[PDB]
């Protein structure tokens, strides 16, 4: 919690306030000193001290309820959250990451590891819905904050919790990773809309790792192997070099030295 | 702490016990749960743990102990008990990996005593 905190509220959220927020999140995720073919890279986990491993996003809503998500700076993804005197973490994929996560919310007695990881395929199963059937927007994020808040006192069932994680991860982590997805959320906020993400957003989320690898292994930006994505109508298309992604992808996971 | 151990006691070698880990206000189904052992003079050792899709055991207890979920609780069925199994047993929500390492959040409760 001495980790850096970025605050956002859904109470009176605007295009501007959400933009300020996502830009602030990006600026705390990485210094931006490391850029490949114009795209910033997140810090290398190798060489990253534990006291720089995480950032905290404190979310508040119209009900003045507040929860604090923790993001891993190496991949911009949510690893867990605190509400009051309880905190909860996805089951990590390995022992090194699990050890790092013990450095989060250390003043909380009641810390828990969920049975499940935070990958979307499992969260969707637990939520009882796929990402394409879960609405995003200021309303959904407001609801997700309350759901995360009431989970420690028994007021939130697991499916609603998992849904709420899917909402937060996309509107925060994926929006930080992709200006495209930030823009998709800006449009929803602008027109006071809630709607689910279409295949163009889902396939970018799915392919973020693959895109990071393709860009960093490229020859002056030209991909060795095409990366496949989908358009809004679900038709498949291929990306063959970084230039078309410069307006689209804002952050990459570190894969190799420049 | 909310996760409470019960079921400890005295048995002879070859004997059996079933320990329970539960919370009065909520189901443990949503959480990764491990059973850990601490014999006097050392530090807590992973015995068995459960998460989504995986169960792991310490080599010491393979084929003798069983961890399972039922009744919103997590049980440790201990069979063919050896004197080497004597310890205070603790349950907690902790990560579950091969070899049941303890990657500790640091909050524990009273545990339950087992004597063989
Ligand atoms: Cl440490
Ligand atoms: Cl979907
Ligand atoms: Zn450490």
């Amino acid at each position: 919690k001495q980790y850096p905190i970025i605050n956002f509220t859904t109470a009176g959220a605007t295009v501007q306030s959400y933009t300020n927020f996502i830009r602030a999140v990006r600026g705390r995720l990485t210094t931006g000193a490391d850029v490949r073919h114009e795209i910033p890279v997140l810090p290398n986990r190798v060489g990253l001290p534990i006291n720089q491993r995480f950032i905290l996003v404190e979310l508040s809503n119209h009900a003045e309820l507040s929860v604090t998500l923790a993001l891993d700076v190496t991949n911009a993804y949510v690893v867990g959250y605190r509400a009051g005197n309880s905190a909860y973490f996805f089951h990590p994929d390995n022992q090194e990451d699990a050890e790092a996560i013990t450095h989060l919310f250390t003043d909380v007695q009641n810390r828990y590891t969920f049975a499940f990881g935070g990958n979307y395929d499992r969260l969707e199963q637990l939520a009882g819905n796929l990402r394409e059937n879960i609405e995003l927007g200021n309303g959904p994020l407001e609801e997700a904050i309350s759901a995360l808040y009431y989970y420690s006192t028994g007021g939130t069932q697991l499916p609603t919790l998992a849904r709420s994680f899917i909402i937060c991860i996309q509107m925060i982590s994926e929006a930080a990773r992709f200006q495209y997805i930030e823009g998709e959320m800006r449009t929803r906020i602008r027109y006071n809309r809630r709607s689910a993400p279409d295949p163009s957003v889902i396939t970018l989320e799915n392919s973020w790792g693959r895109l990071s690898t393709a860009i960093q292994e490229s020859n002056q930006g030209a991909f060795a192997s095409p990366i496949q994505l989908q358009r809004r109508n679900g038709s498949k298309f291929s990306v063959y070099d970084v230039s078309i992604l410069i307006p689209i992808i804002a952050l990459m996971v570190y894969r190799c030295a420049p | 702490v909310q996760l409470v151990e019960s079921g400890g006691g005295l048995v002879q070698p070859g004997g059996s016990l079933r320990l329970s880990c539960a919370a009065s206000g909520f189901t443990l189904d949503d959480y990764a749960i491990g059973w850990f052992r601490q014999v006097p003079g050392k530090e807590r050792e992973g015995v068995a743990c459960v998460k989504d899709g995986s169960t792991y055991y310490a080599d010491s207890v393979k084929g003798r102990f069983t961890i399972s979920r039922d009744n919103g609780a997590v049980y440790l069925q201990m069979n063919s008990l050896k004197p080497e199994d004597t310890a205070v047993y603790y349950c907690a929500s902790r990560p579950c990996f091969l070899g049941v390492p303890l990657i500790d959040f640091g909050s524990w409760g009273q545990g339950t005593q087992v004597t063989v």
